[PDB]
């Protein structure tokens, strides 16, 4: 879309929001959990999508 | 006027599925 | 709150919505998954809160 | 005007944590 942050009024960094629809945590459930490590939560929680 | 009456007297019962055998510490072992 | 459905214009059943904030489904991961039954998805998914 | 130029040339690598030993079939077992 040719969106470069801060190059126009409607694309200022504080004026852009992100919405995502997710309904699963399979990595956390099965793969990332086989050996819990430093990035379990930041890498498996839907809040970080 | 709406008063603050006691809440409904629910007939509570215990429904639990206990986590057993500590299988979360062996996620990947044979 | 003394709210009974359809008692008033603002309490009509088509004018009531529900929002819930949840960030975990530990039941599915740990307790419900020890034996998967017919109510696994209805009873575990956060969509049904 | 904004043309539809090709996408970025990602330098892709595989990052996977294989699910092993079929432990999901044995949840809640000793």
């Amino acid at each position: 879309a040719g969106v470069v942050p801060n190059r126009t009024s409607s694309t200022q960094k504080n004026r852009v929001g992100v919405w995502y629809g997710a309904t699963s945590n399979d990595w956390m459930e099965t793969n990332s959990a086989q050996n819990v490590d430093t990035y379990f939560i930041p890498g498996g929680n839907r809040a970080f999508i | 006027k709406v008063l603050e009456l006691p809440a409904y007297g629910w007939a509570l019962k215990n429904y639990w599925l206990q986590y057993v055998n500590d299988w979360s510490l062996r996620k990947g072992d044979p």
